[PDB]
């Protein structure tokens, strides 16, 4: 009700959060978690996203269809839960073949799943989903540039591997030379300095998502008034863009060592180098050829999503007609005729920049995404904003 | 069971603290809370 | 030859030029925000660790 209401219901959820953290494991896990799993984490985040993906693709296929009635909603809510203690018990009894972590996981995902739909109706964006995914990348960015307790890679000289920090480097380096030029003693990645880095890719992000049309838009029956509708930029919210990227690796690296059973090195090498090698890579045609490879993967997941689970052409014909839209100096129809353009070419050339994301991993220290945190700091503009005008 | 459209009152705030706290320290074999 | 990249290109580059497109007092306003944001979310990370750490085991040198 209340900004003062609605900030409280987000408290609750964020002091929760914070205290708490194939035939093989996923890449794209990893990224969303940020512990793989502690000794109270018990897989926190892991089933609400798996279970509300596999939905969303069964639920936007033709199908089935959610219908205006309550009950598709309730069915497909309760269909999400099923699905996400399944996907954690499938998961668990694996690591099993022990005693404390298994007997947790039960009652930790009885607090999960509720929790997750106390920020969906306490608060309006985000998502249960949403503020985990910020917290979890903005924690290992920043737990790297002050003190990591392992190792502080980049600048060296120790082999403790236990203390080795950045702040704790920083006050023997003053009793010898500078090694925060562009020197450092053996370079490998200079944690200080990815992180400037960090914070550049960022900057370019947000001033596309600054980037959007709106339109005034006239009704039918009456003419006299006016109303609008905002056409974003971006489409399929960036999250099958950047997990379709990670989950075909994995179904090519996984397969190798399974046609034995019916080779780690040469055979991933030759059809993909993983990511960035630097500025003067590695390779001097096969970095290339994957390069050019990934964009257009990413760019391709985009084009065939909006149609068969995404908004398109249809999706958003449907929208307009219900309070009779029309043009002022056209018609409904053929508003449609205009965004068959818009959606595929806005959509996919979207997608060109999360792929440039993923590629960048010495010029950004996030653990995969792009995507999930950013999706978290526009949600951020948005509600930063109700707090002002209220204010004021 | 999934008849509540609606998920937000008191009521499940105290139902996530009560399991939150035996999570952290009644089944940990760390620190003596529960012995076998 | 494949006609439709050619086309592509031209309807996406020119779609950046429908867009509002940022102004300077307003691309300091979202700016600023994203500073804050990440340094809350910073201190997930630092704070967790005294309590997880003489809990789980005693082995750490610390």
């Amino acid at each position: 009700i209340q900004f003062k209401e609605k900030v409280l219901w987000t408290a609750i959820t964020l002091f929760i959060f914070l205290v708490c953290c194939s035939a093989d494991p996923f890449y794209w896990m990893r990224v969303i978690l940020a512990s793989n799993r502690g000794t109270l984490m018990e897989l926190g985040i892991s089933p609400i996203v798996t279970s509300g993906l596999i939905m969303q693709l069964l639920a936007g296929a033709k199908i089935i269809e959610v219908g205006d009635t309550p009950k598709d909603r309730a069915l497909f809510n309760g269909a999400q839960k099923l699905f996400g203690m399944i996907i954690t018990i499938g998961q668990s009894i694996v690591y099993v073949m022990c005693l404390l972590i298994t007997i947790q996981l039960f009652v930790a995902g009885l607090i999960v799943l509720l929790l997750d739909e106390l920020l969906q109706k306490g608060y309006g964006l985000g998502s249960g989903i949403s503020l985990f995914i910020a917290t979890n990348i903005c924690e290992t960015i920043v737990w790297k540039a002050f003190s990591p307790t392992t190792v502080n890679t980049g600048r060296g000289m120790e082999f403790e591997g236990a203390i080795i920090a950045l702040f704790h480097l920083l006050a023997t380096r003053t009793d010898k030379v500078r090694a925060l030029r562009e020197a450092f003693y053996r370079q490998n990645l200079p944690n200080l300095m990815n992180l400037i880095a960090t914070i550049f890719v960022f900057a370019v992000v947000i001033y596309f998502q600054g980037f959007r049309v709106d339109l005034p838009i006239k009704s039918a029956r009456y003419r006299g008034q006016y109303n609008t509708y905002p056409i974003k930029l971006f489409y399929t919210s960036n999250i099958p863009i950047i997990l379709q990227s990670a989950l075909v690796s994995n179904l090519y690296v996984i397969s190798q060592m399974l046609s034995a059973r019916f080779p780690v090195g040469g055979l991933c090498h030759y059809l993909s180098p993983p990511e960035s090698f630097g500025s003067v890579l590695e390779d001097p045609v096969h970095a290339v050829v994957y390069i050019v490879f990934m964009l257009g993967s990413c760019a391709f997941f985009s084009k065939t999503w909006i149609e068969v689970s995404g908004s398109s052409a249809k999706d958003v014909a449907k929208q307009l007609k219900e309070q009779q839209m029309v043009m002022r100096g056209h018609r409904e129809t053929s508003m449609v005729h205009e965004l068959n353009r818009y959606i595929p070419t806005a959509a996919a050339f979207g997608g060109l920049c999360i792929g440039a994301l993923s590629v960048l991993a010495d010029f950004l220290g996030a653990i995969g995404s792009g995507t999930g945190i950013l999706l978290a700091v526009t949600i951020i503009y948005q509600y930063f904003e109700i707090f002002v005008k209220e204010q004021s | 069971e999934d008849s509540p459209g609606l998920k937000v009152g008191p009521v499940p705030v105290l139902v996530m603290s009560l399991l939150f706290i035996a999570s952290v320290f009644m089944l940990h074999i760390w620190g003596k809370y529960t012995r076998s | 030859f494949v006609e439709p990249s050619r086309q592509f290109v031209k309807d996406s580059i020119r779609l950046v030029k429908r867009c509002t497109k940022p102004d300077r007092k307003e691309f300091q306003k979202i700016a600023m925000a994203t500073a804050i944001g990440f340094a809350i979310m910073g201190f997930i990370g630092f704070f967790v660790k005294l309590i997880h750490i003489p809990i789980n085991n005693i082995i750490v040198g610390g």
